[PDB]
């Protein structure tokens, strides 16, 4: 199985977030079809040969898996906000930060929080930001216990 | 002295094998696992394994409990999240770190989370709220994102100083420049920092940039603006409405009259300027003028002139028809020649000074050659020319006289009138004044859009939207031969129609009159065109202006312009190139055509030329209709 998804919950204020990120060693699609005011996160794998994947139900969305010949459509249905992110690229050694909406990658995250703003339009131009200072960041000398000098 | 405190210590003294080894050390003997394991990890990542950097930040997790109770444990987790990928954890995790020398650290790494995501205000928030890393140019890029140029500016000339954030700031600071319109700032400060010519090229090929179309063109609500509070309040505007009412002189009035059909042949003919088939030629000419029919008159009296090159009136008539068609540099040349051959045709002058404003050029020894005319003569009876000729200088005050006048009514009269009266805030009698000029002028578009606007200014988006869709469902236009004279009626009815959101059904209802039938006239094509323009719909525009070029006449500034406009929606920056340079070869002095030569040329990767259109340029010019976007792809 090099397809793999992880999923992570949490606390922000009195609130929810969901985190799920999901990766394979190929580049594969996902997009957000729109419909009717319901968001339909659609994803695509080729999936190589996969046996008989059960859907669960969770608290922010629902999965649903569709295999076709040697092909994967994943669907998620949020029950509440939700956004799309490509977190391929290694933030921790580049100092180029480029954009993360990208719709193929090999890489994606897809963020569940009610408390969310809706996207503005800025007039601006598209720099990628070049973070210079902390490219591999590491934790500085400390004591038998983990607790600086 | 300990194990890892021996590693860390020799691996940031830039030796990573050993300190690696000392880690490895470390966590078999068993001291400080998970910190050992996350620095581990950096040390095999400094150089080049990826599969033994992976297996370490797996086994930091592991270990990780046992380090449960310690105040950098935030920090450890949000590190062990960071390298993962796990990076919106890593974000809502980072921000509970309050020790000493880490808080710093934590907020310039959510900075970096915050600037993926595309959350660019938080972002500028954490790298304001430190004190440890000078972070200037990436402030400045942040600003330059969300559109605080003026903050951008300072930023990024503060990061410009240190070496090694020089070439990007550089650029940066260029392309911001560009954006906001002072050009003679930017080619001062390219001057300034390199001495030879190849290395100052390429400054601009760090970033890549692609030209687009003004976002504040399909902007309703500054639309509804600038169209219903000031319509007569801009020189341009004052001054095509008044090419538009102005009358086409002739030799005798009364020849003339029976020559032309338009049942207000009295209002738009005169005959002040103190051979038979000279007359009859004139008023053919101007009925093939009056009834919507433009192009067509402007060549017949180009034609016409080259056989008679001395009279006063055809030069005006030639001048009138290029102004009125946007084409303002010929029509200088024309007014000026009518002037010179015969110094009591006060219009012409006056209207020569307006064409001459309209392009950039000093107008003030006509000003001044005018002015001695005038108070050298017999008589004067014409003051309207001599309140008009203030319209030049940016001053109101001198035609309140006007107002009190005993008065023979014109169109051009009524207009002049609305716009001294619009000019000094005397609001109320701009609106009897338009009402006489609609009941004057029952059949026409401009004057029933005009009563519109003064009619139902005072209300809100959805009160005018509504009206003007009540009021043009019950308006019947012959949409084949009316949009065929000057082009400010057609403008301004496009404007209206994308004020009202009808502009959709209208471009359906020409397409249906197009489809109809075959061959057809001009008017349609360039409404059409500036529709699709005004509508989003770029390839059918750049089509039908391709045509317009091709197949009948279109070899004017105007139409060049706005198919160069299309080409540019559509994404053919080459094309644009030459439109553009065919459209500025008549007018010179167009201040938007150089700046968008000056973008393409530098999207085509051409800064030889690109630099030549930027140089002829002011240090304050925002143009209406191009701008450009940072291409990353």
């Amino acid at each position: 199985m090099a397809f793999e998804l992880v999923l992570n919950t949490g606390r922000e204020n009195n609130q929810a977030f969901a985190v799920l990120h999901a990766s394979n060693d190929l580049e594969f699609t996902c997009q957000k079809f729109i419909t009717e005011a319901k968001v339909h996160f659609e994803c695509d794998i080729v999936g190589m040969v996969d046996n008989k994947l059960k859907d669960q139900s969770f608290s922010a969305f629902d999965l649903k898996f569709i295999q076709e010949a040697q092909k994967i459509k994943m669907i998620i249905l949020p029950k509440i906000q939700a956004r799309m992110f490509d977190t391929s690229q290694n933030i921790y050694i580049d100092k180029e930060l480029s954009s993360s909406s990208s719709h193929k990658s090999k890489a994606f995250t897809f963020i569940f929080t009610p408390e969310l703003a809706p996207i503005k339009d800025y007039d601006g131009l598209d720099f990628n930001i070049n973070f210079p200072h902390e490219s591999l960041p590491y934790v500085g000398a400390l004591d038998l216990n983990s607790d600086p000098v | 002295l300990s194990n890892y405190n021996l590693g860390v210590s020799q691996m940031n003294e830039n030796k990573f094998q050993e300190a690696f080894e000392s880690f490895k050390k470390a966590i078999a003997n068993g001291e400080n696992q998970s910190v050992a394991a996350i620095n581990a990890a950096v040390c095999a990542l400094k150089l080049n394994d990826k599969e033994k950097f992976r297996y370490y930040i797996d086994l930091a997790q592991v270990y990780l409990p046992k380090e449960g109770k310690s105040k950098l444990y935030d920090y450890y987790l949000s590190l062990i999240n960071y390298y993962k990928g796990y990076y919106p954890e890593a974000l809502q995790m980072l921000q509970r770190t309050d020790m000493e020398p880490y808080s710093d650290v934590a907020k310039y790494l959510s900075a970096k989370i915050y600037a993926k995501m595309d959350f660019d205000s938080k972002a500028i928030q954490q790298l304001n709220s430190q004190g440890n890393f000078e972070s200037s140019l990436s402030l400045g890029l942040l600003y330059a994102r969300i559109g605080e140029y003026a903050k951008a500016k300072v930023a990024l000339s503060t990061a410009m100083k240190i070496e090694r954030d020089f070439n990007q700031s550089l650029a940066a600071l260029t392309l911001v420049d560009i954006k906001t319109g002072n050009y003679q700032d930017m080619l001062a400060r390219l001057q300034n920092s390199y001495d030879n010519d190849k290395d100052r090229y390429k400054i601009l090929d760090a970033y890549k940039i692609q030209v687009r179309l003004n976002k504040d063109l399909f902007n309703i609500a500054v639309a509804q603006n600038s169209f219903s509070k000031d319509l007569l309040k801009k020189q341009k505007d004052q001054f095509d409405l008044l090419f538009y009412f102005a009358p086409y002189q002739v030799f005798d009035s009364k020849q003339a009259a029976l020559y032309i059909k338009k049942a207000n042949v009295t209002d738009f003919v005169d005959d002040s300027a103190d051979l038979s088939s000279t007359n009859v030629k004139i008023a053919n000419i101007i009925n093939y003028a009056l009834n919507q029919k433009l192009r067509l008159a402007n060549q017949e009296f180009q034609k016409l002139i080259k056989d008679y090159p001395e009279h006063s009136i055809l030069h005006y008539n030639l001048a009138l028809t290029y102004a009125q068609m946007q084409n303002y540099e010929l029509a200088y040349k024309h007014f000026s020649s009518s002037y010179h051959l015969n110094p009591k045709n006060y219009l012409a002058g006056a209207f020569a000074m307006f064409c001459a404003k309209l392009i950039d050029i000093d107008t003030t020894k006509l000003y001044n050659e005018i002015l001695d005319n005038i108070a050298a003569d017999s008589n004067f009876k014409a003051n309207m020319q001599k309140s008009m000729l203030f319209l030049v200088n940016n001053n109101y005050i001198s035609m309140l006289p006007y107002l009190d006048e005993t008065k023979k009514d014109t169109p051009l009269s009524l207009i002049f009138e609305a716009i001294v009266a619009k000019n000094n805030n005397l609001n109320n009698q701009v609106d009897v004044k338009i009402a006489k000029l609609r009941s004057e002028l029952p059949e026409d578009i401009l004057a029933n859009i005009l009563y519109f606007n003064s009619l139902n200014s005072n209300l809100n988006i959805k009160e005018y939207a509504q009206n003007a869709q009540i009021h043009f469902k019950n308006l019947k236009l012959d949409y084949r031969s009316v949009f065929g004279g000057p082009n400010i009626a057609r403008e301004f009815y496009v404007n209206l129609m994308h004020i009202a959101g009808l502009l959709n059904l209208e471009r359906q209802k020409i397409k249906e009159l197009i489809n109809v039938s075959g061959a057809k006239d001009e008017g349609i094509l360039q409404t059409l065109a500036y529709l699709d323009i005004f509508a989003q719909q770029y390839e059918e525009a750049y089509a039908l202006y391709n045509s317009l070029i091709d197949d009948y006449g279109a070899k004017d500034t105007k139409t060049l312009f706005l198919a160069a406009v299309a080409a540019i929606g559509a994404n053919n920056p080459n094309s644009a190139i030459a439109l553009l340079q065919l459209s500025k070869l008549t007018d010179k002095n167009n201040k938007e055509s150089k700046a968008a030569l000056g973008m393409l040329y530098q999207e085509v990767k051409n800064y030889e030329a690109a630099i030549s259109q930027y140089k002829t340029l002011p240090n304050n010019f925002k143009s209406e209709f191009f701008t450009f976007d940072i291409n990353n792809n």
